[PDB]
Parts: structure tokens; C-alpha cells; sequence
């Protein structure tokens, strides 16, 4: 008997090949440019390279049979082909008869589109070798990465709930601190839009710059994502919502007017900050203590958030928000326009 | 006085 997850996967790839289908060629062909043999391409690097780090050892991860490997690529081939289908099919440009070379000639999609599936074939299988562990074997950046997650959930509903919690969750982990790390293409973005972040109101309604698309779309999640958890904190702690507004405008000047404090560090962090320095200064105050166990209960909440902060060396909240964050964002805190709550 | 004289657990 399979496991629930791996007879689902088996149900979802049944009767299908790792190769494109019929339908899909068509579609390839019809371009003025045929993608087949530069998709085949990327997909034959990707199964070498993971192939190569499956079966070789880290020191934090044993190594792995090849047959393992291969039958694990296998699957995702497979997937890939059906969910670049069903992309293809539904696509905008498609139904109005439009030529598709441009939108099926841009490598990250089909990196990315290959790797969630082989992520959602480790998971299937209880893998071992945990996200961030794919992406990291086969350079992508967690910037680029994570808009294909969004894709998948809506082009695959064979997926069950857990795996869309899975892939949700490690959506999450992207936009919470691996898109934030030093050396993350977010900062590329970001410098060559003259370091402009922008705001929430900006992002949440509805000749540029590269990547203003890209930098639009990464924190309108960011903001939705930091928006559910404040609202659940503020639950928790039973705060009015004219402080939740106020928390939610700190916590917004902190990623637009002081961004470089969240470099290698987490979302949550910032956020926790922003709760405890305005509950003080409106006098609504809450202990970073009740904070923090308050946080706690959340499902991304880990130990390591705010026990384990980067300062410089590593240091619990408390010693990054008093040698850090106070001076920084002090002059704007002491000055209590709100901005709007998603 | 913004600062927090808190300590952990």
C-alpha cells in the first residue's frame, strides 16, 4: 500500500509520459520559435545535477541510490509536462491565437516549474532533503522561485490539501527570509529601481524599470502574508485596531524607509519589533514576553526567531531590537499618516 | 527609555 500523498502523485501521472504530449507539441510548433528542444535541454542539466547531489553525501545528508534519483525525476518529468500543458492551454495568448515564443523562451519559468515538481515529488515521499534543498541544487533564487508555487496550485487540482499546504508553506519560508538573505536577487531589483520599496497602499490596489513587475508582486505577498499574522498577533493579545494600525504603519516604514534591517533576517522579527515599540509609545503597551509566546502558537513560529536573531554574532529579540532596531526607527516611532490595513 | 530591560526564557 502507497502512502496517501504517493498514490495521489500516481493518480495525477497516470497514463501520461515524461515526454510533451500531442496537444503540447502543436502548441510548441505553432511558435515562431519552437521551445521543445531548449526545454528538453533544461530538464536533461536539472535531472543531471540533482542526480549528481542525490547520490553524493554533505555531511549533513547521506547520499542516495541512483535509481532512486532517476525514478523520483522520472515522476517530475512527468508532472512538468503536464502542468506546462495545462498552462500553455489556458494561457491568455493561446485563446486569442497569439504567437508564444516569448512567453515559453524564458528559462526561469521552466527551472522553476521543474524544480517545484521535483519538490513535490520529495515531499510526496517524505524526503529527507527539505526545501530549501532543490532550489539551492540547482541555483535558483528564491526571489524568481517562489511565482511559480501560485501557478502550480491553480494548474494542478489533482494536488491534494497537504500538498498545497506544502507548497504554501514553503512560499512562506521565501517571503518571510530566504528572498532576504545578502545575496538574493531581490536587492538586484531593488537597486536598479533606485532602492524605491514600495509601499503597501501602492502594491495592494490594483518604459519601467526591470523587475518593477517582479518587486510589485513579491511585496504584495510579503504585505498580505505580514497583515494575516499581525491580525492573528493582535487577536491574541487583544489589541484595538487603531494600535493594529499603527503597528502595521511602523512595521511598513521598517520594509520601506529601513529595508537593509531586514538583509538576512526575518519577517517576523521586524514585525514583533513593530509591536512592542508602538503598544509602548501609544502607552497600550504589551511585554515583548506576552509577545513572544503569543507568536509562538503561530505555525511559522520557531524557537530560533527570537532566540537566535542575527546582530552583527546572534543575539535573542530583546538584544536586537535595544542595540538595533530602537535606533533606527525611534524618530518615527516618537511621532506617535496611518497606512491602510489589507 | 524605549528600551526594553526584559530578559529570557
Amino acid at each position: 500500500e502507497f502512502t496517501q500523498s504517493v498514490s495521489r502523485l500516481q493518480s495525477i501521472v497516470a497514463g501520461l509520459k515524461n515526454a510533451p504530449s500531442d496537444q503540447l507539441i502543436n502548441i510548441f510548433e505553432s511558435c515562431v520559435r519552437n521551445p521543445v528542444e531548449n526545454i528538453m535541454k533544461i530538464l536533461k542539466g536539472i535531472g543531471e545535477t540533482f542526480c549528481q547531489h542525490y547520490t553524493q553525501s554533505t555531511d549533513e545528508q547521506p547520499g542516495s541510490h541512483i535509481d532512486f534519483a532517476v525514478n523520483r525525476l522520472k515522476l517530475a518529468e512527468i508532472l512538468y509536462y503536464k502542468i506546462l500543458e495545462t498552462v500553455m492551454v489556458q494561457e491568455t495568448r493561446r485563446l486569442h491565437g497569439m504567437d508564444m515564443s516569448v512567453l515559453l523562451e524564458q528559462d526561469i519559468f521552466h527551472r522553476s516549474l521543474m524544480a517545484c515538481c521535483l519538490e513535490i515529488v520529495l515531499f510526496a515521499y517524505s524526503s529527507p532533503r527539505t526545501f530549501p534543498w532543490i532550489i539551492e541544487v540547482l541555483n535558483l533564487q528564491p526571489f524568481y522561485f517562489y511565482k511559480v508555487i501560485e501557478v502550480v496550485i491553480r494548474s494542478e487540482e489533482g494536488l491534494s490539501r497537504d500538498m498545497v499546504k506544502h507548497l504554501n508553506s514553503i512560499e512562506e519560508q521565501i517571503l518571510e527570509s530566504l528572498a532576504w538573505s545578502h545575496d538574493s536577487a531581490l536587492w538586484e531589483a531593488l537597486q536598479v529601481s533606485a532602492n524605491k520599496v514600495p509601499t503597501c497602499e501602492e502594491v495592494i490596489f490594483p518604459n519601467r524599470p526591470k523587475r518593477t513587475g517582479s518587486l510589485a508582486l513579491f511585496y504584495r505577498k510579503v504585505y498580505h502574508l505580514a497583515s494575516v499574522r499581525l491580525r492573528d498577533l493582535c487577536l491574541k493579545l487583544d489589541v484595538s485596531n487603531e494600535l493594529r494600525r499603527k503597528i502595521w504603519t511602523c512595521f511598513e516604514f521598517t520594509l520601506v524607509h529601513c529595508p537593509d534591517l531586514m538583509k538576512d533576517r526575518h519577517l517576523d522579527q521586524l514585525l514583533l519589533c513593530a509591536f512592542y515599540i508602538m503598544a509602548k509609545v501609544t502607552k497600550e503597551e504589551r511585554t515583548f514576553q506576552e509577545i513572544m509566546k503569543s507568536y509562538r502558537n503561530q505555525p511559522q513560529a520557531n524557537s530560533h526567531v527570537y532566540r537566535s536573531v542575527l546582530l552583527k554574532e546572534r543575539g535573542d529579540l530583546i538584544k536586537f531590537y535595544n542595540t538595533i532596531y530602537v535606533g533606527r526607527v525611534k524618530s518615527f516611532a516618537l511621532k506617535y499618516p496611518l497606512s491602510p490595513f489589507p | 527609555d524605549l528600551y526594553c530591560y526584559e530578559q529570557l526564557n
